[PDB]
């Protein structure tokens, strides 16, 4: 790929990176770099869009009961679910 | 009949107060203030005099003040008493009554 | 029945006068003349004779002159007396009766 | 009438519980959860008080708790009791009654 | 009333069984199975208790089990008994009844 400096650089992309950003800025928790960071976080993988509030509450209840951060990967988050998440 | 806050329903109309909308689930999650929609639990505060719909003598209302009832989700009329909302239904539209 | 300004309703029709609209809030803010809408508070001025729809005998109107009542939102008819505006309603349409 | 889970239907309304839809046919094939649709087999869990639509005295409902009935495919009203589903019907909206 | 194959209609509903659709004409040519459509010949198999729409005492249904009747071409309700199909009609919709 094309570089932007006088010296060519070698970069390694380990782990799993799929190049998608957080839907809303309100999730940011680290000022430096504007990043969202969690340790020992649950992941909810949904093949279909998550819109209805009835479909999202139980996962949040489980996460709160176990007191662990939650990451939601899906097609998209609708206005209702996004509003609930940001409010919480 | 029974009046309430200087108000008195006519014929067989019944005045009820809706219950508070749920904002915190059984867990530690709050719900949006626009997602509660409408509640179907209400409390009777006033009762009309009698029913015009019965032939000959008019009949009394079948519910009494203080009870808990399950309102229908489509009917009703909105009335304002001292800026507090109140809803007016007919006797035949009250879906059911709770017991203790 | 009871006459008023040389007018007498027929059957159970009731003539009511709408209360004056509100133009100043509880503070000092005035209101536009196009936003108050239509006021639902009125007073009874004239009363008809009785109810024709009842089998056999005819029942008299259930409200008495001088009472304050809450009108519905869609019914009513316009009648002009001494170039003033008054509204005519049926007995059944009167929602509730204010008491003192 | 008869109460059920601290609920009492009013007038002639009847509260019934829908039966559980089959999931495996006579053979060893199990069917989709979205295909069974709606089942019209239900049981009576609560009954109303009496028929308001009957002139003069009120006739009681024609069914009693514990019987099995065949519901219509378009009527019914939804109520939630203890996070469990129940449906409310008028006494005259039931098609037939199973007898043992 | 009269029960049939573990079922009993309510009020004045009548349960009937449609006759078999003909497949062969007076000649030797038989008919396609997609053209015979619906037949209007059936026999009464179950009879309700009595008419509910009649004021006062309920009058019993005007037909008895074993009779042959002519059904309307638009109304009816479908019920499945022992994997077999039966149709339920209101007593007032039976056009006619055959005699022998």
């Amino acid at each position: 790929k094309d570089g932007k400096t006088l010296n060519d650089e070698l970069e390694i992309i380990e782990g799993m990176k799929f190049d998608r950003g957080y839907i809303s800025p309100y999730f940011i928790n680290t000022s430096k770099g504007q990043k969202c960071e969690f340790q020992d976080a649950y992941v909810l993988l949904s093949e279909k869009k998550i819109s209805s509030i009835q479909s999202i509450v139980p996962a949040l209840e489980i996460a709160n009961a176990h007191r662990k951060p939650l990451v939601i990967i899906a097609e998209d988050v609708d206005g209702e679910a996004l509003s609930t998440l940001v409010l919480n | 009949g029974q009046a309430f806050r200087k108000f008195l329903p006519l014929f067989d109309r019944v005045l009820v107060e809706r219950s508070a909308a749920e904002t915190v689930t059984k867990g530690g999650i709050m719900l949006p203030e626009k997602s509660q929609g409408k509640v179907l639990q209400a409390t009777v505060v006033a009762v009309g005099s009698g029913s015009k719909g019965k032939g000959g003598e008019i009949q009394p209302v079948s519910v009494k003040v203080g009870d808990k009832v399950l309102l229908p989700e489509y009917g009703g009329t909105k009335v304002v008493l001292d800026d507090k909302d109140y809803f007016l239904f007919r006797d035949g539209d009250i879906l059911g009554k709770y017991v203790d």
